[PDB]
């Protein structure tokens, strides 16, 4: 009993130490820590050397005392699987964290596993219908896909994500997944809650119904929990692509967090580190990560991973390194955001592999590339506009600058998940309307419409309904003089008879601040443990 | 030299004892005749191995805990960072000038907690909880953790209270939840203190005039600051009665980088009290931008791996632990609330850098404060178009909630025609309309320091502003105009605008009437 059951050695941060006598226990296998106050899971991270093994905390080792019995699991951690799991909430370890019970565990795997093969891969290219205009134009989605929303901290991936969230997982009729990874458990709180209201989640003895399972690794977490939650995720994920056998949406907020914990963890693991700081391994944990998250010929996983980007550097090697997983990775630039356009997608950075004639119909196609050609354009000119002004350019380059500012206002769209703070309904615009509106834009069929009538509308019908009322807002302006409701006489009290109808609120004088505390009697002396573990003032002596 | 070599070894193999016997007779006597040079050995005491730098590495400590609070026999406290298997590491809250090798360091049995409750409410502390204002101990007080993890995601509920911070261009334009976390960014000397003051001093004024369970129990965290500072913002808060509600957490320029470090989760324990206890909580950590700075000293001085721009890779890590504890709870942990708001300096306006780029996105808004806007005299120096606050909004004043929408967007209209015309030569003459609107609106909006106004009063001055009633007023007496206006409106209807929350069309009707019989100074 004492054998495969170890103590902790050393104990640095996330990292602790343990030393098994005998028969230590495999990479990636969990040990539970005897007697701390909360469970703490540590995941074995590498073996080092003198019966030593070296591990990941789950959780908070604040408490750790350098004998503590650890005990060896035998097994990897094993998060609880199955439609039992839809309309739970799950911590990086598999409990529950929504207190609605227990989760009915159809199985429970281990959230280690390797990729499937390259037999088992899928080339299939049908196209994914977000309802967002630069979205389904410039780099569409693919369903089976994995899909980055890259940006740099406040220029709406998360607000993205809600509304893909919003426009896709109500059509698609799988079941969803959402990995919080090193998110706020705010945002968490708010997904939870608007899930429960669309009915999405469902709580009690309707659980069976729900289409959502949440996974939660959110950014109070300790680094050991913000990098395998999104494992987690993925297990939940893989278990209905491989033996429910059917479409997932796995949506990640912040994949970058993954990284980022990865990278905390490494410095106090040994490790030379990498370029800017990262750890040597940053590659390959990514990618053994992301070759998870596919598509077999079982089942499907259509993701959508938001990627944080560290200073707005799109060269920092954790995003760059993440670039090459995508299929269709949607970068958001804070530039574009600047000037109010809305989702804030740089179109001449954002791609697809959707984006290819044989694909998507030469239509689309020609439609997107002259969308792209005309903004490249622009940029083009925008060194020249800048210190020259518009008074130098040609006539055709300032039809281009015209055009190019026309399908730059067009590009933004209003959401529905943005309309609680905008105060303005979004608008789902189908891609027929999204491409046979972008390309009048490109002809030269609206040149008749000002710019701002371009801006947050929904298709080109609104572009002229706006472009009408703009216009028709020219003129009226007056007319609220006098034939008024409020006069004194309309439906109008007195102001004293007003200030009558006020409930008076007693202020309570006591701030009601010792109503049950229990003062403890602070010493003033600095009470110490001795050599016995006896209390005993400090001391008089240095 | 094989472990399997090694473990054979325990086993006796001598085959002969002609010196184990000849020593074991002879050691006790050598050793007792050195006990004058024998410091006594130690086991669950600890003894300095090494100092420097203001870590100190310790041997023995058997029983530490990790992240405890030990004391060093010069009365400087320490916290047990990494326990090591030869010896301990800790981090010394204070200067390590006065720890020597061969010092003993106590164990205390506790991790590091700082004294929270209603006794610390108007004390001035350092960034472990001892009092530095000189009138006396920390009474009616108890002892809790400093790194408590933050509520889950079913502990909180979203944020609906409103939390005032009379500042008119905060509360009507970048409005404030109760549960929420605000950023306030900016350049040096853009304001930034200004603003949080300013709010302190709003709880204040409005702590007397709700039903003791409304009130907001502001903490100042003054990271990294002069002392000097510290001791004029405690004189300003004693002076206008706002340190009855005030806990002041300073950890200096001149104190050590683990106090400044620490600072933060002290000031943050003792907001949590009336966080958990079902009261509403406000924190400021002025400069976090310093806490992450002397962070970076503890690991670069702990010879941890610089990432980007030195920092350690934790320090993402580092301010969402701290702003995490920022939270709305639910009705089954009382209700609590506790707002944050996290003040970064920025270089030259670069909002792209590490440590902002970090707390925007912990953080639910942000208040930018431009250095251009500060130096033409309009302040606060709120860049409305890049300042945003998206929990706190359709939970704010439902009268400046029905004025600002206009204020919103007749501001950015004012940006549109001042991204068109930045030199006068070219006038529609509807463009000249929005421009004297514009220029109306943001006189309305800058005010003065140190004096927070009441929302009802910021209501009936942004009505006034939005509609007619200052287009009379030119550019300049705009100042004067408000200051009029809030004068001379008969004042009831403030009181039916506090007590119903919004504008009904009787006070409407009253206020359209009241807005007339008004002396504009621009006559
Ligand atoms: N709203 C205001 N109206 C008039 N003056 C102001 C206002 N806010 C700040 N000031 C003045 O501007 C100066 C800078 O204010 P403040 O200290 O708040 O800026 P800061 O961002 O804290 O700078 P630092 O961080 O370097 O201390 C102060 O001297 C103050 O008197
Ligand atoms: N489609 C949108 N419409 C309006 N505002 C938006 C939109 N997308 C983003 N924003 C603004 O950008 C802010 C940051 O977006 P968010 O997704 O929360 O940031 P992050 O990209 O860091 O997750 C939001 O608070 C919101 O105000
Ligand atoms: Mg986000
Ligand atoms: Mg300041």
């Amino acid at each position: 009993p004492a054998i495969d059951a170890g103590y902790v050695s050393q104990v640095i941060g996330p990292v602790v130490d343990v030393r098994f006598d005998g028969e230590l226990p495999s990479i990636l296998s969990s040990l539970e820590v005897e007697g701390h106050s909360v469970r703490l899971v540590l995941e074995v991270a590498q073996h080092m050397g003198d019966n030593t093994v070296r591990c990941i905390a789950m959780d908070s080792t604040d408490g750790l005392v350098r004998g503590q019995k650890v005990v060896d699991t035998g097994s990897p951690i094993k998060v609880p699987v199955g439609r039992g799991t839809l309309g739970r909430i799950m911590n990086v370890i598999g409990e529950p964290v929504d207190e609605q019970g227990p989760i009915d565990a159809a199985d429970i795997w281990s959230i280690h596993r390797e990729a499937p093969e390259f037999t088992e891969q899928s080339t299939e290219q049908e196209i994914l219908v977000t309802g967002i205009k630069v979205v389904d134009l410039l780099a569409p989605y693919q369903r089976g896909g994995k899909i980055g929303l890259f940006g740099g901290a406040g220029v709406g991936k998360t607000v993205l994500i809600m509304e893909l969230i919003n426009n896709v997982a109500k059509a698609h009729g799988g079941f969803s997944v959402f990995a919080g990874v090193g998110e706020r458990t705010r945002e968490g709180n708010d997904l939870y809650r608007e899930m429960i209201e669309s009915g999405v989640i469902k709580l009690g003895a309707e659980r069976g119904n729900s289409k959502c399972t949440l996974v939660y690794g959110q950014m109070n977490e300790p680094p050991g929990a913000r990098a395998r939650v999104a494992l987690t995720g993925l297990t939940v994920a893989e278990y209905f692509r491989d033996i429910e056998g059917q479409d997932v949406l796995l949506f990640v907020d912040n994949i970058f967090r993954f990284t980022q914990a990865n990278s905390e963890v490494s410095a106090l693991l040994g490790r030379i580190p990498s370029a800017v700081g990262y750890q040597p391994t940053l590659a390959t944990d990514l990618g053994g990560l992301q070759e998870r998250i596919t598509t077999t010929t079982k089942g499907s996983i259509t993701s959508v991973q938001a990627v944080y980007v560290p200073a707005d550097d799109l060269t920092d090697p954790a995003p760059a390194t993440t670039f090459a997983h995508l299929d269709a990775t949607t970068v958001l630039s804070r530039s574009i955001a600047e000037l109010g356009i809305y989702p804030a997608v740089d179109p001449l950075d954002s791609t697809s592999r959707m984006l290819n004639p044989n694909v998507i119909g030469a239509e689309h196609y020609n439609v997107a590339r002259g969308v792209q050609k005309v903004l490249q354009d622009y940029k083009n000119l925008q060194d020249i506009i800048a210190i020259l002004g518009m008074d130098e350019l040609s006539e055709e380059d300032k039809l281009t600058v015209a055009r190019a500012r026309k399908i730059q206002r067009f590009l933004s769209q209003p959401f529905q998940v943005a309309e609680v703070f905008t105060g303005t309904p979004g608008k789902y615009v189908d891609l027929a309307d999204t491409i046979s509106g972008f390309q009048g834009v490109l002809t030269g069929k609206y040149d008749d419409l000002p710019e701002m009538a371009f801006y947050m509308v929904g298709d080109i019908k609104e572009v002229k309904e706006k472009a009408d009322k703009m216009a028709k807002d020219i003129a009226s302006r007056k007319e609220a003089d006098n034939k008024k409701v409020s006069e004194e006489l309309k439906d109008i009290p007195s102001l004293d008879k007003l200030v009558s109808e006020i409930k008076e609120v007693v202020i309570e004088e006591d701030d009601g601040l010792e109503e049950d505390f229990k003062a403890e009697a602070l010493s003033s002396e600095t009470v110490v443990l001795n050599e016995e573990g006896k209390s005993v003032p400090l001391p008089k002596k240095n | 030299a094989d472990a399997k070599a090694l473990d054979e070894l325990r086993k006796p193999k001598f085959s002969s004892k002609y010196l184990i016997q000849h020593v074991s007779q002879k050691l006790i006597p050598a050793v007792k005749e050195w006990e004058k040079s024998y410091q006594p050995p130690v086991i669950h005491l600890g003894r300095v191995l090494s100092v420097g730098d203001g870590i100190a590495r310790v041997y023995g400590l058997k029983s530490v805990q990790a992240g405890e609070l030990v004391c060093f026999d010069s009365g400087v406290k320490g916290m047990a960072l990494n326990l090591q298997a030869d010896h301990v590491g800790v981090v010394v809250f204070g200067n390590d000038s006065v720890i020597h090798q061969g010092d003993l360091v106590y164990r205390t049995g506790q991790i590091v907690n700082v004294p929270i409750g209603p006794g610390t409410l108007g004390r001035v502390t350092d960034g472990l909880g001892q009092p530095i204002d000189g009138k006396g101990p920390l009474t009616n007080v108890r002892s809790s953790l400093v790194e408590v993890k933050a509520p889950g995601i079913i502990a909180r509920q979203s944020v609906r209270e409103p939390l005032f911070t009379g500042v008119k261009a905060v509360d009507a334009l970048v409005p404030i939840g109760r549960g929420q976390r605000e950023l306030i960014i900016g350049d040096r000397q853009t304001g930034k203190t200004a603003v949080a003051i300013d709010a302190i001093i709003h709880q204040k004024n409005c702590n007397e005039q709700v039903p003791k369970a409304q009130r907001v129990y502001c903490v100042y965290v003054a990271v990294g600051q002069k002392r000097s500072t510290v001791a004029q913002l405690v004189k300003l808060f004693t002076q206008t009665g706002a340190m009855r509600y005030t806990i002041m957490v300073s950890a200096t320029a001149s104190d050590a980088a683990p106090l400044q470090f620490l600072a933060p989760y002290s000031g943050c324990a003792m907001a949590e009290y009336f966080r958990d206890t079902g009261k509403h909580g406000l924190i400021i950590y002025d400069d976090l931008s310093k806490q992450s700075v002397a962070y970076r000293q503890m690991s670069l001085l702990l010879r941890r791996p610089p990432g980007r721009e030195a920092f350690p890779g934790d320090v993402f890590y580092l301010h969402s632990r701290l702003l995490e504890r920022a939270a709305k709870l639910s009705k089954e942990l009382g209700g609590g609330s506790l707002t944050a708001f996290p003040v970064i300096e920025t270089q030259a306006g670069d909002v792209s850098a590490y440590i902002a780029t970090n707390v925007i996105s912990i953080t639910d808004g942000q208040i930018f404060l431009e250095t251009e806007l500060f130096y033409k005299g309009i302040r606060p120096a709120l860049n409305v178009g890049l300042s945003v606050s998206r929990v706190g909004s359709a939970a704010q004043f439902p009268g400046m909630k029905q004025v600002a929408g206009t204020l919103k967007l007749e501001l950015a209209q004012y940006r549109e025609v001042a991204a068109f015309a930045q030199f006068g030569s070219d006038l529609d003459a509807a463009t000249q309309y929005v421009l004297e609107r514009g220029a109306r609106l943001t006189e309305m909006l800058k005010q003065k320091q140190f004096a927070p106004i009441p929302i009802e009063r910021q209501t009936v001055a942004v009505y006034a502003a939005t509609k007619g009633f200052l287009d009379k007023v030119r550019v300049q007496d705009i100042v004067a105009a408000e200051e009029a206006v809030i004068s001379q409106v008969n004042p009831a209807v403030f009181k039916i605008l506090k007590a119903n929350g919004k504008i009904t069309p009787a006070l409407d009707a009253h206020l359209k009437a009241e807005l007339r019989k008004v002396k504009l100074p621009g006559a």
